[PDB]
């Protein structure tokens, strides 16, 4: 019933997987610098602690980021008009996001090839940049998409400075997304480590609890009052309850599994609320509420949608299965005094 | 305004950057798979050192391959919006199928191969690299069929009441004449690249080790000579495959795209003017010619850069006939000069293919419906020059710095050699449920 609506739901699920699996990636990237800096204040050296922080997303980060690529491909396959208009309208944001992603990708994997101390500083800076920038720009982009863009007659969104970074409702979205991803990553590292980086992660999460709570609560209320249907009250209540549960669990210091399920619920509820506050259309128009794209004048065709439905309903469950398995395999636990000695070549950075 | 030339330049620069690294990956995954299989079968630890020594280089290349590929996915909608509305209904299916069926597999399983050297059983660890080697060819098939729709389109309708391509058959799209030949030719090129890489590196290390003497003079005959012979045989069979697939693809190009053919065999009757009059009478006014200089010389360079790897392979298979080891200095210089030529030939071929269909971005099929066609002036987005200069400069600079660092790292790790003295026996891989002091890899 309604291949177009089914593919709306499927695109929502792909973006949900991307956000859910890159939340703790961006959180670890934002937090590894503070992990290293908290070890020097005890006298220890910080390199094993930074490596132990980075190693929690070692074997899984690439498969995590493939979700964004496949979401963009699914947009191009199912809703090509939305693809064209959205990516030609948000030109600078995409340019910045891509320049940051390139640096993160290359730094994560070239960091440990040379044993010079100056070679690792640039790798750490690249990881920090590539983790800090998308964590804000994606929230800004999706908040601006839910709020509406100036679609002129058919295409060609041309926005300057007050339609992309409207202080009201758009930078608040980026702030809320950054805070939520930091909390998610902190409580994720608190679950994959074994005894003295675990307490550091608990301290970071106890410092991050309240700001993330307040920010996502304010963003949810603003969204559901300005752009919201009747059944999204339930999603907002679910997000608030889950955040309260996660905060209460973190301030105890022993659960660490329920506190991760709760933050996963919060992220999923935020994504579901943004998409359900938007369902009938894609890229609403602030110029005229008739020049806006919908799933009814933006989809591809019955045949293409049927072929893509077959492909998805065959390949997505298998991907979920074997990625769950690869998360199970590498899930023992990691200590700081278990990272191998640095084995890299001699010197002369570049 | 002038965003057309800037957009063309940007897309060309970025795709050439990507395909500098693509063929090494596509050709080196199966060679490493074979080198690990022959170790798991025979038990000889000589191939363990080789598979580790080349796995390091493979990873160094894979990182920047992914990084350069990440931008091509969004460039279509960023700079070529009007084109993406025209072919989205069809062009989007191979891209999404690629993302769902090959990128997930390769990304998930290379992470298992990197970190599972002492956590997985040996057969599962071998299956990991075999899966990676198959996925890096599946993705090539998908993306090459996607590009082969742009020239000789087959399964489309052009619904006039919406102004769109509209897909009508997926079987006719995935079994296109052009797609099979292009896939075979590109796979042959990638295997040539990887074979030449392995053969030249091992020949350099064989000439170098023989002169050092002492203890390393015995690594030559046991490790560097068999790898050289394997590389040269791979290079020769890939050269023959390239010849035959290229003849087939040229036979195809004669009938379904005559302007490219008339521009390849130019003088330096005329063809390019009679076809000009014919196209001007078919599709109204306009200029329908490629550059006639880049297209003349890219074909020649692409075909002529094959004489260097062939000569090198034929000389290296004769300098090591019975069991002997070469020591000539000029042989090592020859091996060093032979390395960039496969990359140059691949780039030349892809530049000939792309800049030959140049007035078009969707070439009209002579046995199609003649309404599925689009010049590259109705496909570009409507932007200003100041917005495209930003992206062009940024991407060019970032990729140049990353490529310089990549060359530095590859040269450093090749000069270092296989760390045979630095604890390279077959790992024991003890069972789990033990706080082992290292993890065997930690980034
Ligand atoms: C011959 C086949 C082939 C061709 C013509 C291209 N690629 Fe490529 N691409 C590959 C095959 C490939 C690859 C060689 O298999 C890579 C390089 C390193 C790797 O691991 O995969 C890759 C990496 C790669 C990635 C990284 C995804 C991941 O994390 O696994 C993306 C998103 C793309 N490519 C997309 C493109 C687009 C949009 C192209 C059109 C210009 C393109 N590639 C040229
Ligand atoms: C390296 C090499 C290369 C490669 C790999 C490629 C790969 C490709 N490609 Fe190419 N291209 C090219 C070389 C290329 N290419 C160039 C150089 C350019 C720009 C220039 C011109 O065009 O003029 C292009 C451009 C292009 C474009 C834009 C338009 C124009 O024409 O300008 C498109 C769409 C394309 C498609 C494609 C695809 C889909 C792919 C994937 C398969 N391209
Ligand atoms: C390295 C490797 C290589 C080499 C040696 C070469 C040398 C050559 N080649 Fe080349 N190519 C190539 C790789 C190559 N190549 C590529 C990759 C390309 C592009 C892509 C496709 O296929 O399209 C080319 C392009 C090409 C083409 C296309 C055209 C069209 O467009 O259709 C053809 C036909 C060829 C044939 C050839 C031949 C016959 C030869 C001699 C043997 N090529």
């Amino acid at each position: 019933m309604g291949l177009q609506e089914l593919w709306f739901i499927l695109l929502a699920v792909l973006f949900l997987g991307f956000f859910l699996l890159e939340g703790f990636d961006f959180g670890v990237g934002m937090l590894m610098s503070f992990f290293g800096r908290a070890a020097e204040k005890r006298g220890q050296d910080p390199e094993p602690y930074r490596r132990a922080a980075l190693n929690t997303i070692g074997p899984v980060w690439d498969g995590n980021e493939v979700w964004l690529i496949t979401a963009g491909g699914a947009m191009f396959a199912a809703f090509p008009e939305m693809y064209a208009s959205m990516f030609s309208g948000l030109y600078l944001a995409l340019l910045v996001i891509l320049c940051a992603m390139i640096l993160r990708i290359v730094a994560i994997e070239w960091r440990g090839k040379i044993d010079d101390p100056g070679w690792r500083r640039w790798a750490d800076t690249g990881i920090a940049v590539g983790s800090w920038v998308p964590a804000i720009l994606w929230g800004v982009a999706f908040a601006s998409l839910v709020r509406g863009l100036p679609v002129d007659a058919d295409k060609q969104i041309h926005l300057s400075f007050f339609g992309d970074l409207l202080n009201a409702y758009t930078l608040l979205g980026g702030l809320a997304t950054c805070a939520l991803f930091a909390f998610h990553g902190a409580v994720f590292v608190s679950l994959k480590t074994s005894g003295e980086i675990r307490t550091d992660a608990f301290g970071f999460a106890r410092l991050l609890a309240l700001p993330a709570t307040a920010l996502v609560a304010a963003f949810g209320v603003w969204t559901q009052v300005a752009h919201g249907t009747g059944w999204t009250w339930i999603v907002l209540a679910a997000a608030v309850i889950a955040q309260l549960v996660a905060v209460a669990q973190v301030f105890r210091g022993s659960g660490e599994g329920w506190a991760f399920g709760a933050t996963s619920v919060v992220v999923a509820a935020v994504v579901v609320l943004l998409f359900g506050s938007l369902f009938p259309d894609l890229i609403p128009s602030t110029l005229n509420p008739d020049w806006s794209l919908t799933i009814y004048n933006g989809s591809s065709s019955p045949y293409t949608l049927k072929i893509m439905t077959w492909a998805a309903l065959v390949f997505a469950p298998l991907v979920v299965v074997y990625q769950g398995w690869t998360y199970w395999v590498f899930s023992k636990r990691i200590s700081a005094d278990r990272i191998p000695a640095p084995i890299g070549l001699s010197r002369r950075s570049s | 305004m002038d965003a057309l030339d800037l957009s063309r330049w940007q897309f060309g620069i970025t795709t050439v950057y990507h395909f500098i690294f693509v063929p090494l990956t596509i050709g080196l995954a199966p060679l490493i798979a074979v080198m690990q299989t022959v170790w798991v079968a025979t038990g000889n630890d000589t191939w363990y050192r080789l598979t580790r020594f080349f796995g390091k280089l493979f990873l160094i290349n894979f990182a920047i391959g992914v990084a350069t590929g990440i931008v091509q996915e969004f460039q279509f909608g960023m700079n070529w919006s009007e084109y993406s509305r025209f072919v989205g209904d069809i062009f989007g299916a191979p891209l999404a199928m690629e993302g769902l069926a090959a990128f997930f597999f390769e990304s998930t399983f290379i992470g298992l191969w990197i970190f599972g050297w002492t956590r997985l059983p040996r057969w599962l660890h071998l299956a990991c690299i075999w899966i990676v080697a198959i996925a890096v060819n599946l993705s090539a098939f998908f993306i090459i069929s996607a590009n082969s729709f742009m020239q000789h389109p087959v399964g489309a309708r052009f619904n006039p009441e919406t102004g769109r391509a509209e897909l009508e058959s997926i079987f006719a799209l995935f079994t296109n004449n052009t797609a099979i030949a292009a896939f075979t030719h590109a796979v042959s090129g990638a295997f040539l690249t990887a074979g030449v890489f392995v053969a030249c590196v091992c020949a350099w290390w064989m000439v170098r080790s023989h002169r050092t003497g002492g203890e390393s003079a015995a690594d030559a005959a046991t490790m560097y000579r068999p790898a050289t012979i394997l590389g040269c045989w791979v290079t020769l069979v890939a050269a023959v495959a390239l010849f035959f697939t290229g003849d087939a693809q040229g036979k195809l190009m004669f009938e379904q795209q005559p302007m490219k053919m008339a521009s390849a065999e130019s003088l330096c009757l005329d063809g390019v003017v009679d076809l000009q009059r014919s196209y001007e009478e078919k599709f109204g006014p306009g200029d329908y010619r490629p550059n006639l200089f880049v297209t003349y010389w890219s074909f020649r360079a692409m075909i002529g850069f094959l004489a260097v790897p062939g000569l090198f392979a034929l000389a290296a298979l004769w300098l090591t006939r019975g069991g002997r080891i070469p020591d000539q200095r000029w042989f090592s210089w020859f091996a060093l000069l032979t390395i960039p030529t496969p990359f140059l030939a691949n780039s030349a071929g892809w530049v000939f293919t792309e800049m030959g269909r140049q007035p078009w971005v969707v070439v009209p099929n002579p046995t199609g419906d003649q309404d599925i066609r689009l010049t590259v002036a109705q496909g570009v987005s409507d932007h200003s020059v100041g917005l495209v200069v930003l992206s062009l400069v940024a991407f060019t600079l970032v990729y140049a710095v990353l490529a310089v660092i990549w060359f530095f790292l590859l040269r450093r790790y090749i000069v270092q050699g296989p760390s045979e003295h630095d604890s390279e026996p077959a790992a024991p891989r003890p069972p789990d449920a033990d706080d082992v002091a290292p993890l065997s890899f930690a980034y």
